[PDB]
């Protein structure tokens, strides 16, 4: 559902016996092609911002700041992983380029993309994002796309 | 223990006469692996890896390399503990029943412990074979009055998420229509990268009688073997007949990467320590066995049912 | 600990049960070693 | 080294659990010869001899004798080095994730180094097999988004200067037309004086299905085997099915004088010395492998393509 | 290792100079027990028994006997791993920063590894003591900008389902009103069958100063401290009562028993600061090190802690 | 296996960490032995 | 020098890599010895 790797047991093993197109899953975290010099941060998670553009969020000040899904002019980075036990979201800052699969708003390679209010990717204005493939449907409402994010236009 | 426990001594001395289960012929040696459990569930985790992008050429300096991800899947298997009781002569009373070359009351159908245990174990083993083949527990020829079992406890015949084909009642005696359904199911099978494996076919006596007929100088059996060899990379196709089935055809690979049997190591009959004794010459003993443990991948078993009405 | 081992002598019923299980396992292995198709 | 490098020790202890590549089944033992080159090119020189004239009869006195000449041919083979990166748990952190019957976070898909390395090596070996068969490198089922390769880096399917036959989309289901194209290609093959050799045929699953159909009580597979036996001095003819192929038929000899595989001895996956470490429990490792090395003579491979559209 | 890792050798040679945490004074020796875990949860099972009926008289022949049943409850505790980073001087570069009176770069605030580790460990231990007492993590005196923690991670002051008393703002100086609230809370305490146990009281410095005034006209030979001790002895079967002062508290009074059957502290065995193996290095003389510590593990039975809050505003 | 014992010689960082934990536990026990309320 | 031998003690990473290559070659030879088409 709305989880990267839900804990669900079945009666049979799933039929995944091949080496092609086995990476088009929601649990595939991180980037497809990653550098050892990338800067990685963690923040408390408000909502479920997995695989979405995030923004800084502040409360009354009693508790420390957190991150929530959202883009536009508030874009602070991209959420690439979530630890559910601790509620911690892994964020790559917008000042660091990223290549991987991101949530797509319900597109062909080369198109320019930007983050909407919900942190999803949409076709084009102020963010350097290029689609590297077509849209993949994981669920009736869930679409992902391979995109390269390289800063602010 | 053997000095004190005569019944344990007798079980140890007569355990060898029991015949091997016939379910061992439906599996390869690598497919069967024991587990340590009597009742409950046990979660199995299957780990997989995948490629996220094309590999990276190592030329000059580069820091950004393509990655390999990992995935997991959890499957739960239920096990059930079952028991039977049988009457036998007490150890101290066998002398008063040792007749000429046979021991026991013919009139009262009383037997020594060793013979009674052997016969009961054989019957229980046949019941276990029926469960493994069908997934149901019944002692009737109709197959009714079935004992209710736990979920996640299936046999080869009722495994869910497999390729089910049904032959209509009007075509019950048309081998061409039956073979048409067989071809459709064989096409819908998904072996993936493990297709190069021996294949097993299990049929019922009427189906075998139909298979030995000429193909409308080649036989339907030869045609079926050729069709299966067309998908299993020209490897062995074994055909077996079971009287436990009725108008059913089962086709599945003998590959441990697709179908795995993980029985409890207490699955086969085992004596219970408790013995019921009184002032008479008749005692009672108990036999324990464990059911469950069949694991399969999705869309790897072809189950063809020929409806008779 | 197996009943096929003549020298084996169990101490208690638990060891007897383990011996029975090992005997069944060894018989299965022997059956597959003697099986021809 | 094993006292300091736990990762090297674990690789040594788990290297034996990686299955052999299936590409070994497409070649004879004498056809494969390793070379020592990670990246770059290597030049192979093949020497030949020829008779300039009829031999000279030795009788009485003579000084003018017929001569034998020599020839040389140089072939260049390109090799490419490729790498992958994968994440895993750290050795000092494994004890905090050692659960019952398994080690690693199911929630975060984190595995110990040995298991992660084994799985990644298996996937990389599958990719290497796909390259050796098709000559391309891709991770998609469509076979698109291919990684650009160097010149003089070919597979069995895209080797140039070979016999290519094409079946039109209107005859895509006509086994007679497909066989006519196969016979034409077999006639155009040029084995020279090395014709007496075993032959290998590789087909896709759809063609495998079509081969078992009756010949129009003889099968198309039998007819094809007889046809190839007509040209290979009635040596052995092997038939293999690969899901890596789509509507393709490959026929080639198993003679080392015509086709030879000279892979780098580092072609199969090898761990890299560099391990990325930080203050957390997650570490990264790298796997290296080398592609290239197929050498063939002209007009000794038959490649039949059945157009679908 | 010590012939290869100078940082490990230095930590081993300087670990003894770090003072013990003050939280050890808030618990009895039997109440603290270590567990082997860094991050995750752990369940504890408590087993009880009960009588189903009156006992059976054994006379002549009887087959029917009264039975004894059993029951259980499960409690889950959460633990969290936390880490800090600090800069220091590389070991091989210390000779160029040595001085006649010290070692280190005063103008750039750079210390050798041993001294930097000692200071950082002391600060982290202070933070751990604050968490254990109050159940919150913050570096501000206001108590805002709190780190968000996991559920089932409580301190003595915020443990749920305890007795809470609130003294009004207008009576902040009236020790009689304070004692009225304390007596009400002590009446509402429920120690069950473990009441015969020593008791522990923790007060803020202002309340500690108020407790030495003569008991009120003022009474000679007796103080408010003696009155409080007698009142607590009225409920703990005249057992020992201990009083402690902590500047971490602020207008708070905390009373709880020192019995492991009621309150138990099961910290991780890695709770106190531990060096990490990773050391960042580069071409300069500045290196970075990391310190790890684990928080969590306070278990208490319900309605056994009295928390009195004297309101100022 | 404690840092209090100078005879102890760790072989690796895991043993060193275990020694640190044991030293902390031993110091706590020593504190409670020397405590006088 | 192959990883199969328990007597083999690699001195450095290069020797370890050479041992891996030798092990792969030996497994290939063993596969062809046990192959029966």
């Amino acid at each position: 559902a709305l989880m990267k790797n839900p804990q669900q047991d079945s009666g049979l093993l799933s039929n995944s016996i091949d080496f092609r197109d086995q990476n088009l899953i929601f649990s595939n975290s991180g980037g497809v092609c990653t550098s050892s010099k990338d800067k990685i941060e963690n923040y408390p998670a408000k909502g479920y911002p997995y695989k979405r553009g995030v923004k800084l969020s502040f409360g009354d000040g009693t508790t420390e700041l957190e991150v929530e899904a959202g883009g536009g002019d508030d874009l602070y980075g991209v959420c690439s992983d979530i630890d559910e036990f601790s509620g911690m979201a892994t964020v790559i800052p917008i000042t660091n380029n990223f290549t991987g699969y991101l949530t797509l708003k319900k597109v062909n390679p080369g198109d320019k993309l930007n983050f909407n209010q919900h942190g999803e990717l949409e076709k084009v204005k102020s963010v350097n994002a290029i689609a590297l493939s077509k849209a993949h449907k994981l669920t009736e409402d869930l679409f992902i796309v391979l995109a390269s994010v390289f800063g602010n236009r | 223990l053997f000095d004190e426990n005569y019944y344990a001594k007798a079980v140890a001395n007569i355990i060898g006469e029991v015949k091997d289960p016939i379910m061992y012929k439906w599996f390869s040696p690598d497919q069967i692996e024991d587990v340590d459990l009597q009742m409950g569930y046990q979660k199995t985790v299957k780990w997989d890896a995948f490629l996220n992008a094309n590999p990276t050429t190592i030329a000059n300096e580069v820091n950004t390399i393509s990655t390999i991800g990992f995935s997991s899947e959890v499957v739960r298997l239920n096990y059930l503990k079952l028991q039977y009781k049988f009457r036998h002569l007490k150890q101290t009373s066998e002398k008063f029943y040792t007749s000429d070359s046979y021991i026991g009351d013919i009139n009262n159908n009383l037997l020594p412990f060793a013979q009674a245990y052997k016969l009961a174990s054989s019957e229980i083993i046949k019941l276990i074979n029926h469960f493994v083949l069908t997934g149901t527990v019944s002692i009737q020829k109709d197959g009714k009055n079935q004992k209710r079992l736990l979920p996640n406890m299936y046999g080869l015949l009722n495994m869910p998420e497999q390729i089910k084909e049904e032959v209509a009642s009007g075509d019950k005696d048309k081998m061409d229509k039956i073979f048409e359904k067989i071809e459709a199911g064989l096409s819908k099978l998904e072996l993936g990268d493990e297709f190069s494996t021996p294949m097993m076919v299990i049929v019922d006596p009427a189906t075998s009688l139909k298979l030995v007929k000429p193909y409308a100088c080649e036989k339907w059996e030869d045609v079926l073997i050729q069709t299966i060899k067309a998908i299993n990379n020209r490897e062995d196709v074994y055909i077996e007949t079971s009287n436990l089935l009725k108008h059913k055809i089962l086709i599945y690979p003998l590959n441990s990467e697709l179908i795995k049997f993980k029985p409890s190591k207490y699955m086969l009959p085992t004596p219970n320590e408790q013995v019921d004794k009184d002032s008479t010459d008749v005692a009672h003993s108990y036999i324990d066995f464990v059911l469950g443990g069949l694991l399969a991948t999705r869309k790897t078993i072809l189950q063809v049912n020929i409806k008779q009405s | 600990a197996s009943l096929l081992d003549s020298n084996f002598v169990p101490i208690n019923f638990t060891e007897f049960v383990q011996a029975i299980s090992n005997t069944y396992k060894q018989r299965r292995i022997q059956f597959y070693e003697n099986l021809k198709r």
